[PDB]
């Protein structure tokens, strides 16, 4: 009786799998973003 | 293709449905065999479910629940369901591999 | 002294040491699921 | 004291080895949901790295 | 029997999930541990009634019956259950942290 | 029974009379001799 059948239930699980999906798709996004952000930099430069 | 996150779920529901014996298993081959290998994908399907994949997405978890033999979402959405006729042939595809005769009355009644 | 059954399963074989005893098996029919559209004493026969 | 037979010692015998045989049954159970919990915090700790 | 890197489609897994896998790629829960604390040469049978006696059974007889079986119990089934729920107790305060 | 380190300086081995449990370590060097100069959320997990 002293050692648990599971540690937690499947709701923390599917909690921590979401934020993570979420935190990959933020990233990969804001990478994408700060690409086109570094181009227009270096397009700005260029016209400068 | 629409989603971001169900590649593995759709393969694994592809390799399910090829664990699933046809009419190549059984009828002209071995009623014994076929039903072992109901048996089989059954006892998979219920592995699968029970490993905690199918915790997250409600529509796939309730496919996998109904799959297995529960009839909880049925028994809500039997507005959708049609009639008792399909409810029967539904049941007797699930959970009937080899129907009886008095079994098959019970069953209906 | 011991009993089989018929793969086919129609036949009931008692087989000793004095011969075998061969005895028939009615197909089920009706409403109920015994012998003999349910008919509890049935006369089955039997050849050496 | 009492009754003096075999019948208690089998029932006793057979209720001891399926309470054993539910304990070992328990403990695989118990052992396969830890190893996918192991598995399912090794994917996240990954995740998370 | 024994599992070795055996057909298992009831408790062992092949990668993420309970596969029917014929070599053992990725362990399933800890059936190897399990079958090796197991490895012994005796049994434990279940005695039921439905023999033809003498007489009364013997007191000493029955009383070294009984130890008989309760040593074998001990020797055959309580260390392995010990063992098994302290490989599992190893892993809840480390997934707790 | 015994450890061992990666030539890579990278993975730790822990090797016994029953197989082996690596962990990824990553390298220590910048502010407190931390992990790539301070971070704690690295990957901390054995591997049979």
């Amino acid at each position: 009786s002293r050692a648990c059948f599971q540690v937690g239930s499947e709701e923390e699980k599917r909690q921590l799998r979401t934020e993570s999906d979420g935190l990959h798709s933020f990233f990969l996004e804001i990478k994408e973003t700060t690409e086109s952000l570094r181009g227009e930099f270096s397009a700005m430069k260029i016209k400068n | 293709s629409t989603s971001a996150s169900a590649r593995s779920m759709c393969r694994v529901l592809d390799d399910l449905l090829k664990k699933m014996p046809m009419l190549h298993t059984g009828g002209t081959q071995t009623l014994t065999e076929f039903e072992l290998k109901w048996q089989h994908w059954r006892e998979e399907c219920e592995r699968h479910l029970q490993n905690g994949t199918f915790s997250s997405n409600v529509h796939m978890e309730a496919v996998c629940r109904v799959l297995l033999g529960d009839e909880e979402v049925l028994l809500e959405k039997r507005d959708l369901m049609t009639t008792w006729y399909h409810f029967l042939v539904s049941r007797l595809l699930f959970k009937h591999p080899t129907v009886k005769p008095t079994e098959l009355h019970f069953y209906a009644q | 002294n011991e009993v089989l059954l018929s793969p086919t399963q129609h036949h009931v074989a008692l087989v000793g040491s004095k011969g075998v005893m061969v005895l028939e098996i009615p197909k089920r029919w009706g409403k109920k699921s015994e012998f003999e559209g349910g008919e509890k004493t049935v006369n089955c026969r039997t050849i050496p | 004291a009492t009754a003096m037979t075999y019948a208690q010692l089998e029932n006793l015998i057979n209720k001891w080895s399926l309470e054993l045989e539910d304990q070992e049954k328990h403990f695989l159970q118990q052992a396969t949901q830890v190893n996918a919990w192991d598995r399912t915090l090794m994917q996240n700790g990954e995740r998370i790295t | 029997p024994p599992s070795p890197p055996l057909l298992c489609s009831q408790s062992d897994k092949s990668s993420t999930e309970i596969l029917p896998h014929v070599l053992a790629d990725v362990k399933g829960p800890f059936e190897e541990h399990i079958r090796g604390i197991l490895r012994r040469n005796s049994a434990n049978p279940l005695l039921l009634n439905s023999s033809s006696k003498d007489s009364s059974p013997p007191p000493e007889e029955c009383l070294q019956l009984l130890s008989r079986a309760t040593q074998v119990f001990r020797e055959e089934y309580l260390l392995k259950q010990d063992l098994a729920n302290e490989e599992i107790q190893r892993r809840v305060k480390l997934l707790i942290a």
